[PDB]
C-alpha cells in the first residue's frame, strides 16, 4: 500500500515566506486532500536547503517521523511530506499567531487576564500529558517552542529533541551538545538525564515566561551562573501580579526531587474548573483515550 | 542564545 504521508508535490502551493527555520525557509501556502472531507487546507510548509548536508536532512525527517505518532488538538499536527524532488518538505498544521514567546513579547506595554493566561497552561499541559502518555519526552519545552492558533489556541510545536522512553522512562544525553540550559531541570544539568518529570521542571519555567511576557529565564547570569544557581537549588522569581494558581503550579513543577513534582495530568487536573467548555470536547485530558 | 554547550 502507499504510504499515507507522502503528497505529491503538485497538491502543494507557497503563497509566501514566513520565516527562516532550523534548516531552511518556512512559508505559508495550501495544500490539497491532506485533511478529510477538506478539499484544500491552508498550511505551514517548512523547507530544507537543497544544499543541506546528509545529517541535516537526517534531522529534519526524523523530526518529521516522530510527528506521525502525534494526533493532539493541542500538538502541532503532522499533514504530510514530500520527500521526492527538491526541496524536501514536510507540510504542517498552520499556527498563524507564530511561535508563544514572539506572542508574549508582543503583548509588552513598550514594544493577558489571569483566566487567559490559565488556559494557556492547560493547554500547553495537556498537549505534553498527551506526548508523555505515549512515551515521549519532550525535552525542549519552552515558550519558543509552543505555537498559536489563530483563535488563540496554544499548543507543543517543535519536536527536536523529543526522545521515545517506551523502554527505559528516560533518555540520557551522551557526550556534548547544545542544550537549553535555562529551561533544564537541576538532574538534567548535572547528569543529562531526562524524563517526563523534567519535562514538567520547563513547563514550570515556560508558565514564569508566560506570565512575565517572555522575560529572558534568569536574566542577568551568565550560562555558568545559572547552572550552578539551579543546581544549588535557586529558582526564578516570582513575576510581579502573577495569579496565585500560577505562582503555586510553579513552585509545585520546581520541586528538586523530581519524584516531587506533580505530573501533566495531576497539574491539569488541580487547575481544570478554569479552563473554557470547549476543552473537555477536545483535550487529550477528557479524552476516552486517558484512563 | 537559549542553547549551551554541555558535556556529560
Ligand atoms: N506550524 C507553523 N505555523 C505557522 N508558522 C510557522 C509554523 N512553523 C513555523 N512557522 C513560522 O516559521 C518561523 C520559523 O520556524 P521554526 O519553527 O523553524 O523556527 P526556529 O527557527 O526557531 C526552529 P527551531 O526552534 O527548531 O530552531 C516561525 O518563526 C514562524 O513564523
Amino acid at each position: 500500500v502507499p504510504d499515507e504521508w507522502e503528497v505529491a508535490r503538485e497538491k502543494i502551493t507557497m503563497s509566501r515566506e514566513l520565516g527562516q527555520g532550523s534548516f531552511g525557509m518556512v512559508y505559508e501556502g495550501v495544500a490539497k486532500g491532506v485533511v478529510k472531507d477538506e478539499p484544500e487546507t491552508r498550511v505551514a510548509i517548512k523547507t530544507v536547503n537543497e544544499a543541506a548536508s546528509m545529517r541535516e536532512r537526517i534531522e529534519f525527517l526524523n523530526e518529521a517521523s516522530v510527528m506521525k505518532e502525534f494526533n493532539c488538538h493541542h500538538v502541532v499536527r503532522l499533514l504530510g511530506v514530500v520527500s521526492q524532488g527538491q526541496p524536501t518538505l514536510v507540510i504542517m498544521e498552520l499556527m498563524t499567531r507564530g511561535d508563544l514567546k514572539s506572542y508574549l513579547r508582543s503583548l509588552r506595554p513598550e514594544m493577558p487576564s489571569l483566566s487567559k493566561m490559565i488556559q494557556m497552561a492547560g493547554e500547553i499541559a495537556d498537549g505534553m500529558a498527551y506526548l508523555n502518555a505515549n512515551k515521549f519526552v519532550h525535552r525542549d519545552l519552552a515558550a519558543r517552542n509552543c505555537m498559536v492558533a489563530e483563535d488563540f489556541t496554544v499548543k507543543i510545536g517543535d519536536f527536536g529533541m523529543t526522545r521515545d522512553i517506551y523502554e527505559t522512562d528516560y533518555y540520557r544525553k551522551g557526550g556534548k551538545g547544545l542544550l537549553p540550559v535555562r529551561w533544564m531541570s537541576p538532574e538534567s544539568l548535572k547528569d543529562g538525564v531526562f524524563t517526563t518529570y523534567s519535562d514538567v521542571w520547563s513547563f514550570g519555567v515556560v508558565l514564569w515566561e508566560i506570565a512575565t511576557l517572555a522575560e529572558q529565564p534568569y536574566q542577568g547570569l551568565s550560562n555558568e551562573q545559572v547552572l550552578r544557581f539551579v543546581m544549588e537549588g535557586g529558582l526564578l522569581d516570582k513575576p510581579d501580579n502573577c495569579p496565585d494558581m500560577l505562582l503555586e503550579l510553579m513552585r509545585m513543577c520546581w520541586q528538586y526531587n523530581p519524584k516531587m513534582r506533580p505530573s501533566f495530568l495531576e497539574i491539569i487536573s488541580s487547575i481544570k474548573e478554569e479552563m473554557e467548555p470547549g476543552f473537555r470536547e477536545v483535550s487529550f485530558y477528557y479524552s476516552e483515550e486517558n484512563k | 542564545g537559549e542553547y549551551v554547550n554541555i558535556e556529560f
